[PDB]
């Protein structure tokens, strides 16, 4: 394939790391 | 590789939700 767990790794981080942005995100949106 | 476009095809689609939710989360924050 090429990169198997490169891309999946990559995209774990990305994933992880937009609901982390987004949690805090949303956890301020809410309270204004 | 056995599952790997699956895979990787659901991480991708699941990355960019999150990210359509980043946009509507900030665009909230920086309209108001």
């Amino acid at each position: 394939c090429g990169g198997m767990r490169r891309k999946n790794d990559t995209h774990q981080q990305d994933i992880d790391d937009l609901k982390r942005q987004n949690a805090l995100l949303e956890q301020q949106v809410r309270a204004l | 590789c056995g599952g790997v476009q699956a895979e990787e095809q659901k991480l991708i689609s699941e990355e960019d939700l999150l990210r359509k939710r980043r946009e509507q989360l900030k665009h909230k924050l920086e309209q108001l």
